[PDB]
């Protein structure tokens, strides 16, 4: 797996180059807001036990045939797995927000999830809505516009980390579509 | 209407475009050269001259707000033609009814 | 670039016949009025600037393609319009005299809609402007002459669509 | 004799004409955006929604665009129980307003071919106005929630067309509410009784 | 701006930028702090610069507002001041761009075709911009008034 | 054809729809009960078009222009008096490439 | 035609037709049917006239008819009357559209290289048209043959 | 400078091609067309290919496109290869 | 005139004059008797055609004569009518020349440069010629008023 | 634009090697036919107008492309043919001397079939004119020289097809 | 052809609004780096020939595109390279000063990859040359200035790919 430091290494290995003065301004700006990124992961993992119940139960009130018998959230063992992959996906997105690159997202979480969900018979369009409520929550927590819990922050712009975590959930929602 | 309603939102956007200047020229001193008092030669301006009043009078008076606003005669004419045809074409089917 | 006489001749001898009596009814329509078209082209030459000023004010100048962001915002872009509308009112005058719309697609229509898409010129507002310009042209030249000049305006609007 | 031969004539030539066909500057043969899609026979709802919604004038333009036109199976896949909540309201004939942005989120300024996305994650905002993250890794190029199906289609003005599997909804897009009833308060004395008096706000009264 | 046409100048000549071109891009960006202050003065003085701009314009050209003038009535007079708000805005662009390139391709190229085609006296709108210039230069010091007035008179020159 | 003079203005009344409402009487009804119709015909009784109308273009004449190189589109009259025949014939030719007879 | 010359000639100057040109269209259209009445007179005399043209083009030039000349043989002489038929057909076009373009866009432009690649002596074809004009005078009265006379000798001027 | 100084009808320089090109314009098209000469048969000059595809600038596309039809040409395809659309500043 | 530009047209084309050109020089010189009568009517009606011409011009454009107008006072108003006497004279030339060629290179070529450089509203002088046109066509029959008015409106077209 | 010697030098140069026995073996083969090509190009220059007059009269003289409506009717259009056929007989003469058809597609073939489709020129009648022109060219220059000059005619006919 | 100031003015103008705090916030960010870009463009102008000589010798000097048959064999073809590499190092200098890569695709990128495919120029070796040229450019102008000049090199390499 890679991070934002070693993504530009294996890009600079593709051009047999040293990591010179052109590419280090991309990375010294990355550690310039390194305090901003850790203030963005901390908003995700502090509500991460509550966001997964917020997002799976939002999928149920939209598509209530899952908890209908013969569905895919009917059996109580089968419900407890759907709370688990709401937060394993949130574990691997929060690693991708931490590392700054979506390699660990695209080599461990999405590595075979598409043929998993076919072979378990999981409805894929409801797995999009389980993922995308966590996209609309994490861009509310990182911009601190969640409508019932505000966290304390040193003030300033944060909209690049909001679109970065929205880019990691679309990497998930396209790979399992 | 739902393209007549898009015409009303363009009239509301055209007035907000000019409202910083419409109210900024409302307390200027705009004095003309003729046309108001009869001691000055205005020529045909005395009123308007020889056919130039128009079919209506508003076609007749420029402005951004009016000119897209007399547009409304043309999109509301096509809606009223196909509606009010709904009055009396709900009549042959309305009163054809009691008959069969 | 053929007029009514050129098209009558010209079809006429592409097979090579002589003009028979059936097809001198185009000619006999066209050569009757011939009187109507010149007076129609007379007043249009006089009120060229007045007609274009009436069409844009009745038409897209109230829109908002006129405001910032719209397709007609900058003065170079606004000035290109009345330059552009002048050709439609001018070439339509040529079609009205020649009695044949061959000059329009020869010199106006070809590569026109393909050009406005390149520049990003709104074809919808363009046709409306020509339709409004057709409406004022029927004011000047009269009813039947407006029917003649109007017959080439929508030819431009049809092909430009 | 070297395989990658070249073009030209005279001495120093490999026996191949200039440009591989004697044309230095080749006239293009592609059509524009919307009728390259019209010929494909798969973007039928996409070209029709463009024509109705007036967005099709925008992607007529010569600017280098990267359209992510969804095949109509994507449009046919809009019958999610979930996605039907936020998108069914657009079927109403007055809500063309949101239909243009939601379609304008699929146009990307620039010509991003899939080969240009070799393990690269770059974002951009649409012509709708809000950012979208194009992510190409492991030969799986993504555009929001796209999961692109067909790689690229060369178009007229150096534009590209990618076939996506779903419809990308903009990030801060809220669905329009259904048409409702303008409700008015019955009574007026049930509302003076609903307002706290100043003597209540100081705790002088219950 | 000075940056874009110093480039396209040296672009056409198949060469890079000389010291004469690069010691002025350098000299312009150090001037950039002072330019934003000047444009910041005209930015939130448009209420007075425009309204007093049309003040002297009607006192000097009562024909355009009198009955028969192009800007006659409540309607045209509002648009009569709208154009002055446009040209006052473009001068703020030219001050920050350090050139009339923003004013060139907006409000200057083909301006006579528009105003002739609108029936507006182009000399009258030139009188309006001159009245705005005296109000604008009265809001700034002498070192600044040689700039803010400097862009108006270019607009005066191209507008006739 | 309108051959239903057997069927008057009282066709689709559907007399036997019967609702018992319990053990009491059968409450007979003659509700008309229209279909999931739609009455598929074009060019109905009015125009329903208020403006926004310049849709008309001529048909494609091939390579030529539109409104054809005339000769492939109707003459009638005199052929002439002498007129030697062709004896090669080389195919009939199409939209004549741009330049009419009067080039 | 004549209106086409005015639309073209006014189009390269980017202007509407002037006062004099609109005379030239108006006077041409008022003399409309008289060309139409005249061409029907000539179409009824095409078998009239070309028989008379073959009278004097060959008694003047027996070189072409004799064995060895180009027109020797039946099928060579067969089209020989056909070229008269096309020329006479072209002149009916020119008499109608009151100018020389149907005699010039067809027939005249490049006629020498056509005949020179055919073996027809180009001087002989000039006398053929001059013979054709000599033949048209007999089946036509004095009123209208000087109307059609200037259309013939343009062809002779075009062929030299 | 630019081609829209105030020239129109009744002005001293002759009425001609007026392009909406800005100061030192940097937009250019990629056009394709055939243009038969229609004058070689009385001039007898050598022959040149008439099917050309070339980049014309925005400053003079309109004059060229207005002229290509002057001599009976047909324009098969044109595009705006270099330059933006709806761009207020930056065409220079 | 029609004679001089029908020549210079056929001059440039390396050819003589067609029947279309020579049947109109012919048609123009037989028209010459009627042209001199029309110009003779406007020749000694300049007292009324000009003075009533400036009659409607001031009633329709009081700005130009009001204080501040270009033709203000006893002085400019005299020159205000002088130009109308000029343009009325050129129309008499165009009627006899059968074309606006005399009006073209006198009073039309570069006219906007003069009047813009004199401060005169060019639209105002266009209004003056239109007022003269109604007086001129009121002095002649319908067959003549389609000519005398015909040259004025060309001057109206080129003067804006 | 390469002759047989230019093409031999290019292929021997493009590998960076000298002119070995195989490269000079073809060059000697070209110099042997050098005497034949000049006399072939000699008589073709003399009978240029006669060859084209023979081809058109033998292939497409009386067909209905020659008659009204056909693609060769007007005198401008007929005169363009013999102008057009002159290039085929001329450029084929250049290929016969250079011994390499590179000049044909460089200066004749490219944009040719794409041009005739624009004008609407019948490619079918064009090739048969060149085939008939190839037939008369074998009359003058002989058999083997006709085989050489004929080898470039059908090269034009192949690419023009 | 827009710089950072032109792009900021365009986006602020295209909505018809004034230059608010966000538009001037980026403009202040561009003026801060104005001193860095000129010195970066200063040394690149001085060492233009030295940088291109270093890139070709470091990337594609001895590879078999340089040898016979390779894409760069003949002296005309070799001389076209350093002419060609001069534009990439030159236009990248313009993007570094203007702070906006609009000039590259306007004047370099459009029709570029479509042109190299016509000539048969290897796009793979071309990007490597620009990558090596980007590597030496970071040597001269420093780290952050190399980050700026390097930001437009890969923009060329991306679009040229
Ligand atoms: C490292 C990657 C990784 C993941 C992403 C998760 C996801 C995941 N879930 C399940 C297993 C399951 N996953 C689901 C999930 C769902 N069904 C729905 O309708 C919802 C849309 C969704 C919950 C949000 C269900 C219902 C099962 C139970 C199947 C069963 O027990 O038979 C399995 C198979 C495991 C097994 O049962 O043996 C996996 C791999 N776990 C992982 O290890
Ligand atoms: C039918 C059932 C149903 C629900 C249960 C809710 C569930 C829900 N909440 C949000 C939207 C959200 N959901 C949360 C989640 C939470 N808020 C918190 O503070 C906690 C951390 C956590 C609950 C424990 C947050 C933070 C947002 C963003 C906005 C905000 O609430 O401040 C969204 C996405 C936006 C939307 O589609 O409306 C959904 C579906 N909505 C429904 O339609
Ligand atoms: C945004 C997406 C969207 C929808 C989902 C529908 C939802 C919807 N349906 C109705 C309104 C209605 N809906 C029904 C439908 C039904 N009633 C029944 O008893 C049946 C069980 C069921 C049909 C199968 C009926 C009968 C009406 C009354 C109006 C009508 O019949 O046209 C209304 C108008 C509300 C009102 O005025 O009361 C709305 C918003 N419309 C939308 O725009
Ligand atoms: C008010 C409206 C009304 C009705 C809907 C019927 C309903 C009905 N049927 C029967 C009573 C009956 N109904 C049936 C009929 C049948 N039984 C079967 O097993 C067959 C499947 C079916 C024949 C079709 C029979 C066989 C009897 C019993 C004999 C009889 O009473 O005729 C009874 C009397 C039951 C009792 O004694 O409690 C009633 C109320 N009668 C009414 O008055
Ligand atoms: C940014 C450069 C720029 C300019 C300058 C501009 C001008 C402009 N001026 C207009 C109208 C107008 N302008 C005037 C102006 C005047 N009347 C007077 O007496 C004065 C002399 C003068 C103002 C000082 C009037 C009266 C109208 C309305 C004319 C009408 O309604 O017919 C219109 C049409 C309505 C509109 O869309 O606003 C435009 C587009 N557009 C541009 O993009
Ligand atoms: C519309 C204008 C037009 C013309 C005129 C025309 C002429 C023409 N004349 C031809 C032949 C010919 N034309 C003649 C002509 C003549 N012999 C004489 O003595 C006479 C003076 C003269 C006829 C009046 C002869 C002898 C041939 C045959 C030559 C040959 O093939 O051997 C041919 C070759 C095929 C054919 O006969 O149809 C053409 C095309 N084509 C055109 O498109
Ligand atoms: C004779 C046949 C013919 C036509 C019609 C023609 C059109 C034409 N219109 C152009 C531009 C233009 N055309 C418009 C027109 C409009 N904007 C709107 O909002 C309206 C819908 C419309 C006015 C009706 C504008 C604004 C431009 C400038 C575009 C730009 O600067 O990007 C240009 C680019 C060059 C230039 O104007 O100098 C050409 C070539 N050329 C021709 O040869
Ligand atoms: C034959 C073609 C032709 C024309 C037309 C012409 C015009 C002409 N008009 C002039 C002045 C003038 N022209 C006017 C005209 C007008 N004031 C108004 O309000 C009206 C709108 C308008 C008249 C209807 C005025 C006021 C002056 C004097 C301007 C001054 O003194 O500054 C002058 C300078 C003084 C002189 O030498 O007469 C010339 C040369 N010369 C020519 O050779
Ligand atoms: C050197 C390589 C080369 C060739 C070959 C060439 C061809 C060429 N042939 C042309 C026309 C033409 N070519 C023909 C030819 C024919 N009609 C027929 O029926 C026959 C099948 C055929 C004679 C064999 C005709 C009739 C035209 C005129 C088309 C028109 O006026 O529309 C034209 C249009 C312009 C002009 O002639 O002035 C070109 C450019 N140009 C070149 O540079």
């Amino acid at each position: 797996m890679l991070d934002a430091f070693s993504r530009v290494v294996v890009n600079s290995d593709a051009k047999a180059a040293y990591v010179g003065g052109s590419d280090l301004q991309a990375l010294k700006s990355f550690i310039a807001d390194g305090n901003k990124r850790l203030d963005a992961v901390n908003s995700i993992v502090s509500n991460a036990s509550c966001m997964v119940s917020d997002a799976v139960s939002g999928m149920i009130c939209e598509n209530p045939g899952l908890i209908s018998p013969g569905g895919n959230c009917y059996t109580n063992r089968r419900m407890a797995a759907c709370l688990r992959d709401g937060e394993i996906i949130l574990r691997y997105v929060s690693y991708a927000l931490l590392a700054g690159d979506a390699s660990v997202l695209e080599d461990r979480c999405l590595n075979g999830l598409k043929e998993t969900y076919i072979a378990l018979g999981v409805p894929t369009n409801s797995s999009i809505r389980a993922v995308s409520i966590m996209k609309a929550q994490a861009v509310a927590f990182i911009t601190n516009t969640a409508t019932e819990r505000k966290m304390s922050f040193a003030a300033g712009d944060c909209t690049s980390l909001a679109s970065e975590v929205a880019s990691y959930f679309d990497r998930v929602g396209a790979a399992i579509s | 209407q739902i393209e007549l309603d898009a015409a009303y939102t363009s009239l509301a956007s055209s007035r907000a475009f000019l409202a910083p200047f419409a109210a900024m020229a409302a307390d200027m001193d705009i004095r003309p050269l003729y046309g108001k008092n009869p001691q000055v030669f205005a020529g045909q301006f005395l009123g308007v001259g020889a056919g130039q009043w128009g079919k209506t009078g508003a076609d007749t008076v420029r402005g951004r707000s009016r000119r897209v606003a007399a547009d409304i005669g043309v999109k509301e004419f096509q809606l009223e033609r196909v509606k009010q045809l709904v009055v009396d074409l709900q009549r042959a089917l309305a009163l054809e009814d009691a008959e069969a | 670039m053929q007029d009514a006489i050129t098209s009558v001749i010209n079809a006429a001898d592409v097979q090579g016949k002589y003009l028979d009596a059936n097809s001198v009814e185009k000619l006999r329509g066209y050569f009757q009025t011939g009187e109507l078209r010149v007076r129609a082209a007379a007043t249009i030459a006089a009120n060229a600037a007045t007609i274009i000023k009436e069409a844009v004010a009745k038409s897209l100048l109230y829109s908002d393609i006129t405001r910032p962001g719209g397709n007609m915002y900058t003065t170079r872009r606004y000035a290109a319009c009345i330059r552009d509308l002048d050709y439609y009112l001018r070439y339509a005058t040529y079609g009205m005299l020649a009695g044949d719309p061959s000059i329009l697609d020869e010199r106006v229509l070809n590569g026109l809609k393909e050009t406005y898409n390149s520049l990003g010129v709104p074809i919808g507002a363009t046709i409306q402007a020509i339709q409004a310009m057709k409406e004022v042209t029927g004011s000047l030249v009269g009813s039947d002459a407006g029917k003649e000049m109007g017959l080439y305006f929508d030819y431009i609007c049809s092909g430009l669509s | 004799r070297t395989a990658y031969p070249y073009t030209g004539s005279g001495y120093g030539s490999a026996g191949v004409p200039y440009g591989q066909d004697t044309y230095g500057y080749k006239a293009t043969t592609a059509k524009s955006i919307t009728e390259t899609a019209a010929q494909a026979g798969v973007f039928n709802t996409f070209v029709k929604l463009l024509n109705e919604s007036g967005v099709e004038k925008l992607v007529e333009q010569a600017g280098p665009y990267t359209v992510f036109a969804p095949t109509d199976d994507a449009f046919a896949a809009l019958l999610e129980p979930h996605s039907f909540n936020k998108l069914a309201t657009l079927l109403r004939p007055e809500n063309n307003d949101a239909l243009r942005k939601v379609l304008m989120h699929h146009v990307i300024p620039g010509a991003f071919t899939s080969a240009s996305l070799m393990d690269r994650a770059v974002t951009v905002k649409s012509l709708a106005g809000e950012p979208i993250s194009i992510m190409g890794l492991n030969k799986l190029v993504t555009a929001g929630t796209a999961k692109v199906v067909r790689a690229d289609v060369p178009c007229a003005n150096g534009c590209i067309i990618h076939a996506v599997s779903s419809v990308i909804i903009p990030p801060n897009y809220v669905p329009v509410p259904q048409p409702t009833k303008p409700v008015f308060p019955r009574s007026v004395i049930a509302e003076i009784a609903k307002l706290p008096t100043p003597r209540q706000a100081l705790g002088l009264d219950p | 701006s000075i940056v874009t046409k110093s480039i396209v100048n040296a672009d056409a000549e198949a060469r890079y930028l000389s010291p004469g071109e690069l010691d002025r891009i350098k000299s312009f960006v150090l001037s950039g702090q002072r330019r934003l202050r000047i444009a910041q003065t005209l930015t939130e003085n448009r209420e007075r610069i425009v309204k007093q701009g049309g003040q002297q314009l009607f006192q000097r050209r009562p024909d355009v507002v009198s009955p028969g003038g192009n800007a006659y009535g409540e309607e045209m007079t509002a648009t009569c001041l709208r154009d002055l708000d446009y040209y006052l805005r473009l001068v703020t662009y030219g001050i920050i761009a350090g050139d009339v390139t923003p004013i060139e391709e907006i409000g200057l190229v083909g301006v006579k075709e528009m105003y002739s085609a609108l029936g507006t006296p182009i000399s009258g709108v030139a009188e309006g911009i001159r009245c705005m210039k005296d109000v604008a230069c009265s809001l700034l010091s002498g070192e600044d008034a040689a700039e803010v007035g400097f862009y108006f008179d270019y607009t005066l020159a191209a507008m006739q | 054809d309108v051959v239903n003079a057997a069927y008057p203005k009282n066709i689709k009344n559907k007399a036997p729809v019967i609702s018992f409402d319990g053990k009491k009487g059968v409450k007979l009804e003659m509700v008309t009960l229209q279909t999931f119709a739609g009455d598929d015909s074009e060019d109905t009784l009015f125009d329903y078009s208020s403006g926004k109308f310049m849709p008309q273009k001529p048909a494609d004449m091939g390579i030529a222009w539109p409104s054809g190189d005339g000769r492939q589109a109707e003459m009638k009259g005199g052929k002439g008096s002498f007129n030697q025949p062709d004896l090669r014939k080389y195919g009939p030719f199409p939209d004549f490439l741009k330049r009419s007879m009067d080039l | 035609s004549l209106v086409t010359q005015v639309i073209l000639s006014a189009d390269d100057e980017l202007r509407y037709p002037t006062a004099g040109e609109l005379e030239t269209i108006s006077s041409y259209l008022k003399t409309g049917e008289y060309r139409i009445r005249l061409i029907s007179i000539l179409q009824g005399k095409e078998q009239e006239i070309i028989r008379l043209a073959s009278k004097k083009i060959f008694q003047l030039h027996p070189e072409y008819i004799a064995p060895g000349g180009n027109a020797s043989g039946a099928r060579q002489r067969a089209l020989c009357l056909r070229d008269y038929g096309w020329y006479l057909r072209l002149i009916t076009y020119a008499i109608l559209a009151g100018d020389k373009e149907p005699l010039e866009k067809i027939g005249i432009i490049g006629v020498r290289e056509m005949y020179n690649s055919l073996g027809v002596p180009i001087i002989g074809m000039i006398d053929a048209i001059k013979c054709l004009k000599e033949a048209t005078v007999e089946v036509i009265s004095q009123e209208e043959e000087d109307f059609v006379a200037p259309y013939y000798d343009y062809i002779i001027q075009g062929m030299s | 400078a630019y081609d829209m100084d105030g020239t129109g009808a009744g002005s001293l320089e002759p009425r001609g091609i007026k392009s909406s090109a800005v100061e030192k314009d940097s937009r250019c098209f990629k056009v394709t067309f055939v243009l038969p000469s229609q004058s070689r048969l009385y001039t007898f000059r050598e022959l040149q290919n008439v099917y050309t595809t070339k980049m014309v600038p925005f400053s003079s596309w309109y004059a060229e496109q207005q002229r290509i039809q002057k001599m009976g040409g047909k324009i098969l395809k044109v595009e705006l290869v270099a330059g933006g659309q709806m761009r207020s500043v930056g065409n220079q």
